[PDB]
């Protein structure tokens, strides 16, 4: 799908403007080994929730 | 003496003292004079002889005007300069 | 000194960091007989660099 | 689709690089380069890519372009790098913070890569890590080869 | 073994690109991530860290592998006889063993050492709740508290000097340096310039 | 002479800063005169200009 | 390896030639960067362990590290010459200042 | 676990050093060395191939 | 501690397995690399097509 | 128009290997005509000549 839509668009590759992470959760992300990217509004984001989190241990 | 007196001159460092070989008739008895001045310099008795202090010894077992070298210290093209003389 | 640590930024954002402890602590999981001998060797290897 | 401020910008190889690394994590099914960071941590995907003279280019550029004083980017020698490629990579893609490396094999350089691309992930460093070579042809390095 | 002088020790080193961006010159805070680690709730501790621990955990483990090769050593015997018929009808006992039994030795060093790099070298290498940069110090039964300096790149720049601080600090933080033990910056870049390579 | 100091030319090849050399782009406005070279060497002029 | 060894090559090859300056024959060969280990290999070890090759143009000492380490535990190699090394030259002056 | 698709498995890989020379241009047989083995005698096969 | 012990289980599991199937070969002379590589597929050298 | 094929000029920014541009080290016999340039150049000009 996501092929076939570029290909016809011209958008095979679409550049990343923002990072995963927020200017604020840039440094408390380097230090976690175990807090990654859950998705919101279509799109794969960083939030704090996942920095350091209580329940990534179990 | 010659020779001790560049030992001395190497192990030590900015100076200006008085050397332990003042006179060489101090070494008419080395077998003691040395013993006591190793203590002087106690890791010229484990640091191994530097080449500028070797090839210095060298310069000396083949001074003129002396009589030659009752032994042979190297293996070169004069040998025999020091094998036969 | 223990410990060294040795940061280094480069173009492009291809930074490195390296730590050097000390040479004791190295020699302190070895037993006697070991150091020892290697200490001999050391020594040759010395003189003879030298 | 690569915007055209950055094809004004930097040096054409770049430009192949990009488009093969799209697609490359297309052929492995990844639609958005993000979706790594699902399982696993950001500091584990690295780049362990890189050109054998990549940038030539700007080298010419830095060179023999401004002894002639031609009117010239400013900071033309960030793109005469090798590994400047895959900064571009993770500036535009990754957003990353695994291993960088970057080879130079000049004539067997994508595959010495590889070797790198595995002592890296055996040593558990990254779980992910593009690998691969890049290069370009242009004038005063066919001359050199020529002669 | 040659007998060369040991001058160091490298424990850890590792590389790390910083965040996206558009601008290659200016640097990011990327290679903090040497120092992350997990901090969700202390109540047990990580037992890995105790160096008796896992000194007493190497040991059971050595037991095991040396009660293994003298099985395996008893094994070699029968085997001989149970494989040597069945591929050459002479029985050269002699030099199938000395093949064999030295063979043995060697895969049973190799578990030696395997066993004491999982226990001494790298037993943090798959644990989030030991930051590399603790783990390798702690190797040596040494403590985050005693990496005494830290040769800055210090490039006499605006943005380095103030980022390579940033980051040191903030992983002196984050691996909970005893406050008030600060590492020392030295700036060889100061008297020898910047050797851009 | 050792250590970070004002660079001195002979260690890279005549480099002086303080007379940085470049070439410039300049158009002709009157023939120039005549002038002896080599035959390939005129045969490459023309041919290039 | 270095950050941009060759300078002084790449310099001949590129500003040099269009100058049609006597310049060596085989200049490309040196302005590469695994060239530099390259002589290494040919002039003292003659040794046919793993050669690589980092760019890390600034921090690039330390990532050949990195790659020593990777190597040597690895078991790919028990001896690994690493460290870095570059020229400074006027083309690439005038570029870092603009 | 991502359920990518697995195009390939690299097993080997190596590179290598040639030989002492005088010309940077001409290869040489370094890579050989990714096989070399030992060969003295096999009347006990290594059983670890098993 | 019970994970813990999950997971410093699960390690010397894979480092096992890595040591029986993986890399076997790493420290002996009469593998050689090209071989045990392949060998650690249960494959021989004759199929390196 | 794809593959090993003779270099197209028209992707290498003009790069004609037919004609490959080349510079020549030549000295000035006689004065040439006085051009009219800017300030700073003819600066340059004074102190690089």
């Amino acid at each position: 799908r996501y092929m076939h839509n570029a290909i016809t668009r011209n958008t095979m590759f679409v550049a990343k403007d923002k990072a995963p992470y927020s200017d604020e959760l840039e440094q408390p992300v380097y230090l976690d080994p175990l807090a990654r990217v859950e998705e919101n509004k279509k799109k794969l984001v960083f939030s704090d929730k996942t920095i350091q989190s209580s329940q990534s241990y179990v | 003496g010659d020779f001790l007196r560049r030992v001395e001159e190497r192990f030590t460092s900015s100076a200006g003292t008085v050397s332990l070989l003042q006179n060489f008739n101090q070494l008419n008895e080395p077998e003691q004079f040395t013993a006591d001045f190793f203590e002087k310099f106690p890791q010229a008795g484990k640091q191994l002889i530097s080449e500028e202090d070797c090839d210095y010894f060298l310069m000396l077992a083949a001074r003129p005007g002396q009589k030659p070298v009752p032994f042979v210290p190297v293996l070169d093209e004069r040998f025999e300069f020091f094998f036969k003389k | 000194i223990k410990a060294v640590s040795v940061t280094s930024f480069g173009f492009g954002q291809k930074g490195a960091q390296a730590v050097v402890v000390h040479p004791d602590y190295l020699f302190a999981v070895l037993d006697r007989s070991t150091y020892e001998e290697y200490a001999t060797k050391v020594s040759a290897r010395n003189k003879k660099t030298y | 689709g690569i915007p055209e401020d950055t094809i004004s910008q930097v040096d054409p190889i770049t430009l192949y690089v990009l488009v093969a690394t799209v697609e490359a994590l297309l052929s492995a099914g990844i639609t958005d380069p993000y979706e790594f960071y699902k399982y696993v941590h950001v500091s584990e995907v690295g780049n362990c890519s890189g050109s054998g003279m990549g940038g030539v280019s700007a080298l010419r550029g830095m060179f023999k372009d401004r002894y002639a004083d031609k009117p010239v980017q400013n900071d033309i020698l960030q793109e005469s790098f090798i590994n400047t490629m895959s900064a571009w990579v993770n500036m535009l893609l990754l957003s990353s913070s695994g291993p960088i490396k970057t080879p130079v094999g000049a004539c067997a350089t994508a595959v010495e890569s590889v070797d790198i691309g595995i002592e890296t992930i055996l040593s558990g460093k990254a779980k992910v890590v593009l690998v691969g070579g890049y290069d370009d042809f242009q004038e005063e390095g066919s001359y050199e080869f020529a002669n | 073994k040659m007998g060369v002088p040991i001058h160091a020790v490298l424990a850890m080193t590792a590389t790390a690109t910083d965040k996206i961006g558009r601008s290659v010159p200016a640097p990011g805070k990327g290679i903090l991530t040497t120092a992350r680690e997990h901090h969700g709730n202390l109540k047990y501790p990580s037992p890995l860290l105790n160096i008796e621990y896992r000194k007493r955990q190497l040991n059971k483990r050595l037991e095991q592998i040396k009660s293994w090769e003298e099985t395996e050593l008893s094994y070699l015997q029968e085997e001989a006889e149970l494989a040597k018929e069945e591929f050459g009808d002479e029985f050269s006992m002699h030099e199938f063993l000395k093949e064999r039994t030295e063979e043995v030795y060697r895969e049973s060093k190799r578990q030696v050492s395997d066993a004491k790099k999982q226990w001494g070298n790298s037993f943090y290498k798959s644990d989030p709740r030991i930051a590399p940069l603790r783990g390798a110090l702690a190797a040596f039964n040494l403590t985050i508290d005693d990496i005494g300096v830290a040769s800055f790149h210090g490039t006499s720049t605006v943005a380095n000097d103030k980022n390579e601080s940033a980051t040191i600090n903030n992983m002196m933080k984050h691996l909970g340096r005893s406050e008030g033990n600060p590492v020392f910056g030295v700036f060889q870049k100061y008297l020898t310039g910047h050797p851009k390579g | 002479h050792s250590g970070i100091r004002l660079i001195e030319p002979e260690l890279f090849n005549g480099y002086d800063p303080k007379k940085k050399q470049m070439i410039q782009e300049v158009v002709v406005q009157h023939d120039l005169e005549p002038f002896e070279c080599s035959k390939e060497t005129a045969e490459q002029y023309k041919h290039e200009h």
